[PDB]
């Protein structure tokens, strides 16, 4: 599967649309989102569209500013910018999800396109690591209130970015590795306290790591560690 | 001929209704309808329950598989199929697959976990007669039987039958798998069950005495005895070591055959599935009608027991499921 | 005497009003045998007859024995609208039904394409919207009652309660609203599919229950209303001649077709007995 | 045809007791977790009202 | 439900269920048909000219009217199981060659078989006999006498009149079964040609008088 982004650039404050095309999968399918990551800081969620168009659900911080549309025979995705601001600056990632039972969202992440011009809160507490290869690696995460819901699931997902490259899923729920993952990678927690472990440690570990919460969609994402070598 | 005929009435020391006389029956058993999964639009032909014991698969002879979502009612998949009448489906145990097979005589696999939707991943052909049932292996091998009287396990990978087994006179209507995954049983229209070896490829056993052409067919969880619904109204109880029939669970009322037969975790609860627009459920050791499914306004055709227990699912041909606990 | 069996008689006629479409409203509405497109618009006729009866006929019973209305004109008005609503309906969803078996055996192929959820829904609309407009319009901005202000003075009198009365206009176009265009409807499309039953029946012979099933609906449908509503056509135009007996009992006779209704259009037909 | 009889004649069977018992034992054991044939509490199951 | 995840979960659930009406909305507004025949008969030149696979489908519009005929294929001889399939359709086109002379014994007792079926009650049967201009020909060129594999034939009356005897022959043999027993489904016997144009309009026409006797008598006006 294959999804590219195109647009963004140098922009004056107060002023693009963002594209998205799908190639290898049904798009009209799987639900889109919109993900932020500043050079400054980490991910950052930003507008979701619902596989049919019924449900749209933006930032908190931005709301009108943006809109998001999306045409299935096509198989393409618009982000509408308007009145940009000084920190709508950030890079722009197209990600596909899906939502049903045993599904795996965030799944795939496209490469992204640059761009210059009551909400929970979750931190991560440490922000690098220092580890050697072969020697198991925890990361620790927290979040402001039970991310456990009524049904037995508790929604985390973990996601690493190597440097040079989008982000790739790792972990859904805690306890499902995603498709292509090694099989080094784990996750626990009890619905406050999280901690995903790297029994071993291989050169492209490397990377960011960030722990995002979906049990509401105003999405909290985390701060993310660096895993240094 | 004769002399498994004789050996088999001499092994039979007693009835089992004898050595379970003494025991404490159990009560009337009340089972409510929690849920009702709708949608199908023509007669229902099949169902599958996942070993999640959450997801379950259905097919309908409009030519659609849906998998639904037992616990929330919602419906996760809607598979449309190439052919329009569907009498079987399966559901994968590891969940990565759903066959069918109807009336086209091939046996259709879906990847339901794909990178893409829902593709078909295989088209089994090979079979003369139409199928009536499949069941899963595993992810790679699949058993079905078909309307030319055999059976087939085929090697997914591969697509081409690994073993046929051959000598039922009848087309065969259903088939079981013993917990085991290592023999299985298949009921036909020649009124007789044969026990197929799997690694083998060759018939066991043999069970006969069952009036008309058997419907249905599941093994008892402990996987030495399994039990045939018929036409005729009446299910069988056989028991693989003793080569017999231990008990026939009938009522004088009953007229008409039944079209699907299931058992509970534990063996105690044999539930039956009648023309007769509802579902029996029977002391699996007494042969007594303890509790009764009604709620089908026509003929049930599919029974479903979880994994673990908790429910059974039963579809009929009013295109509704019915999730009793 | 009188009193009491002509009480007793508006009773029993209650009674078996709303038992009768209690059952039809229960059994359509319980069974999802009986969920087709066809069976919604006999279970909305049900709960408009069962309406009539309970919002109409004790206060009309009451008005008709007593000879005397309790209440003031403020529940006169609501009882007088909801009784040329209800009746209004009730002929509406006759018309409907009719519609609906000429587009079951007149045009087979097309039948469930044709008539289904969607349509169904529109004539239940229709037949609960169209008579309430009307009926509301036409009672509470004193449509009626224009230019028939002394005979309205005069029939006061005569009638020191409620009265349905129409003036000249007024009347002959209620008349075609709730009789005509539903009435001449169900007669020619019944007209048409007794026919199309006679061919049928005919051709299979060659290699009547039409005739009584349809005399049984036409003769339920007319014997009731078509006195009733030619009274009250012909009654301005008359010059207010007709006895205050004749419209009372002609108001019964539209109560009376109420009642028949689930008889004639769910427990003459075999597979809702079977069913119920 | 008279193979397939000869080679299912030939095998090892038990006694009807036997069998009986050997279900009987089975039920018995597993009827503890058996949420069919022993109601389980409508706190402890997914389909609830 | 009140989580995200199970909101979505939903919404998905929604549209399957628009899919299925929309599916629903396309079932509800076409006829299904079961053709039956041998392989003696004409079926296959049948659904050539209208248009070890177990079944074929085929689509025929007519009069904006949508037609399914499904013709089942590699199957063996007993058919008593899956004909059950067949108990919703809205008619079973009976195809017989007519100039065998051998196998249309074996055509009656299919038919005797397919009209008596306890499962294809108030299912109708449309007859069609194929082979006319062969059977034709047959009658006209003799050296085929028809009342050898027939005695009733000699002691029976109604292009030349032997060919039109021989087929009113086949014809009331055909149909004396379906008189035999039977109200609630009824037989339309038909002569077709080699090859002619008019098969789906006398289906069409055949459907709606079926469908038209069915409502009559849901509603009890027959
Ligand atoms: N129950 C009949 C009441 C009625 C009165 C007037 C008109 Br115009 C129609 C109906």
């Amino acid at each position: 599967v294959q999804l590219v982004e195109s647009g963004g650039g140098l922009v004056q404050p107060g002023g693009r649309k963002l594209s998205c095309s799908a190639s290898g999968f049904a798009f009209s399918s799987f639900g889109m989102h919109w993900v932020r990551q500043a050079p400054e800081k980490g991910l950052e969620w930003v507008a979701y569209i619902s596989s049919g168009s019924g449900t749209i659900y933006y930032a908190d911080t931005v709301k009108g500013r943006f809109t998001i549309s999306r045409d299935d025979p096509k198989n393409t995705l618009f982000l509408q910018m308007t009145s940009l601001r000084s920190e709508d600056t950030a890079m722009y990632y197209c990600v596909r999800s899906i939502y049903y039972y045993g599904s795996s969202p965030f799944d795939f992440w496209g490469q992204g396109t640059t761009l210059t011009v009551a909400d929970i809160v979750m931190t991560q507490a440490t922000s690098s690591v220092p580890v050697t290869p072969g020697e198991s690696v925890s990361i620790s995460c927290r979040s402001s209130k039970s991310l456990l819901h009524s049904n037995g699931n508790t929604y985390l997902y973990w996601f690493l970015q190597r440097p040079g490259q989008s982000p790739q899923l790792l972990i859904y729920r805690m306890s499902n590795l995603a498709s292509g993952v090694p099989d080094r990678f784990s996750g626990s927690g009890s619905g406050t306290a999280f901690t995903l472990t790297i029994s071993r440690l291989e050169a492209e570990d490397v990377g960011v790591y960030y722990c995002m919460q979906h049990l509401e969609y105003p999405l909290t994402f985390g701060a993310g560690t660096k895993l240094e070598l | 001929k004769n002399q498994i005929r004789d050996a088999r009435k001499a092994c039979a020391d007693a009835t089992l209704s004898q050595i379970t006389n003494n025991i404490d029956p159990v009560g009337r058993i009340q089972m409510r309808t929690r849920r009702t999964l709708r949608g199908h639009l023509a007669k229902i032909y099949a169902m599958h329950w996942g070993t999640d014991s959450r997801l379950l698969v259905s097919a309908s002879q409009d030519g659609k598989l849906i998998i639904w979502d037992s616990y929330t009612t919602n419906k996760v998949h809607a598979i449309p199929l190439r052919s329009s009448w569907v009498m079987t489906c399966a559901y994968a145990p590891s969940g990565n697959y759903v066959a069918c097979g109807g009336l086209d005589n091939i046996c259709s696999i879906y990847n339901l976990k794909t990178r893409e939707n829902v593709r078909v991943s295989r088209e089994l052909a090979g079979h003369t007669g139409y199928l009536s049932c499949c069941r899963f292996l595993d992810d790679n091998q699949i058993v079905t039987s078909s309307g030319d009287t055999t059976c087939a396990l085929w090697d997914i990978e591969t697509g081409q039958q690994t073993t046929t087994f051959t000598g039922h006179t009848g087309d065969v209507m259903s088939l079981s798998l013993a917990p085991d995954t290592r023999l299985f049983v298949s009921g036909a229209c020649d009124a007789s069950a044969k026990l197929w070896d799997v690694r083998e490829g060759m018939c066991r056993q043999t069970f006969t005495g069952h009036e008309s052409d058997i419907n249905a067919i599941c093994f008892f969880p402990n996987g030495n005895a399994f039990a045939t619904g018929s036409d005729d109204a009446t299910c069988r109880l056989f028991d693989l070591r003793a080569d017999q029939e231990l008990m026939t669970y009938s009522h004088d009322n009953i007229i008409c055959g039944i079209t699907s037969v299931s058992f509970s975790k534990s063996g105690r609860l044999l539930l039956a599935g009648y023309d007769d627009f509802n579902c029996n459920v029977w002391d699996a050791l007494k042969a007594d009608r303890a509790g009764v499914l009604a709620g089908h306004d026509n003929r049930v055709s599919c029974l479903g027991v979880t994994d673990d227990g908790m429910a059974v699912a039963t579809g009929s041909w009013d295109s509704f499921l019915k999730i009793w606990n | 005497d009188v009193r009491a069996s002509l009480y007793s008689l508006m009773v029993l006629i209650i009674l078996t009003t709303l038992v009768g479409n209690l059952i039809v409203i229960v059994s359509i509405s319980h069974f999802k045998q009986l969920h087709t497109p066809t069976n919604w618009l006999i279970h909305s006729m049900a709960t408009v007859d069962f309406l009539l009866g309970c919002l109409v006929m004790p206060y009309s019973m009451v008005r008709s024995a007593e000879h005397c209305w309790y209440f003031g004109e403020v529940f006169c008005k609501i009882h007088t609208s909801t009784d040329i609503m209800l009746s209004s309906a009730s002929i509406f969803h006759l018309s409907f039904i009719s519609i609906d078996r000429y587009y079951a055996v007149c045009d087979p192929l097309r039948y469930k394409a044709k008539m289904n959820i969607l349509v169904i829904c529109v004539m239940i609309f229709i037949s609960w919207s169209v008579p309430a407009v009307f009926a509301f319009g036409m009672i509470f901005l004193e449509l009626n009652f224009k230019g028939a202000e002394e005979i309205y003075y005069k029939h006061v009198h005569c009638r020191g309660g409620c009265s349905v009365f129409f003036s000249k206009i007024s009347g002959v176009l209620t008349f075609m609203t709730s009789f005509y265009i539903p009435g001449s409807i169900m007669l020619c499309v019944y007209y048409r599919i007794y026919l199309i039953a006679k061919e049928q029946a005919r051709l299979i012979s060659d290699a009547r229950k039409a005739v009584k099933t349809l005399g049984i609906v036409m003769g339920v449908f007319l014997i009731c209303w078509c006195p009733f509503f030619i009274c009250t056509v012909m009654d301005p135009f008359l010059h207010y001649i007709i006895p205050p007996t004749l419209n009372d009992v002609l108001i019964w006779f539209g109560y009376l077709n109420s009642t028949f209704n689930p008889m004639v259009y769910a427990f003459f037909y075999p597979w809702f007995r079977k069913a119920l | 045809l008279v193979e397939q009889l000869k080679m299912e004649a030939n095998i090892d069977r038990i006694k009807v007791s036997k069998a009986a018992a050997d279900l009987m034992a089975y039920c018995e054991a597993h009827a503890k977790e058996d949420p069919l044939l022993t109601p389980v509490p409508a706190s402890e199951n997914p389909f609830r009202e | 439900t009140l989580s995200a995840e199970d909101k979505a979960a939903v919404e998905r659930s929604k549209m399957i269920e628009k899919q299925l009406q929309k599916d629903k909305q396309v079932y509800r507004a076409t006829h299904r048909l079961l053709l039956l025949g041998a392989d003696n008969s004409g079926k296959s030149t049948i659904v050539k000219q209208m248009r070890t696979s177990g079944i074929f489908e085929t689509k025929f519009q007519v009069d904006k009217v949508n037609f399914h005929m499904f013709d089942v294929g590699a199957q063996r001889d007993e058919r008593r199981k899956w004909i059950q399939c067949f108990n919703d359709v809205t008619a079973i086109i009976f195809v017989v060659d007519s100039s065998d002379y051998n196998r249309l014994q074996e055509a009656l007792n299919d038919f005797k078989s397919i009209w008596n079926n306890r499962w294809l009650r108030t299912i109708s049967v449309i007859l069609f006999l194929n082979k006319q201009d062969l059977l034709a020909e047959k009658v006209l060129a003799g050296k085929s006498k028809i009342e050898d594999y027939f005695p009733e034939f000699a002691r029976y009356t109604t292009e030349d009149p032997r060919v039109t005897r021989a087929k009113y022959f086949i014809r009331d043999e055909f149909l004396r079964i379906s008189t035999a027993s039977g109200g609630r489904h009824y037989c339309y016997p038909h002569f077709t040609c080699s090859v002619d144009t008019e098969n789906a309009r006398r289906i069409f026409n055949d459907c709606r008088d079926i469908i038209q006797r069915m409502h009559l008598r849901q509603y009890e006006l027959l």
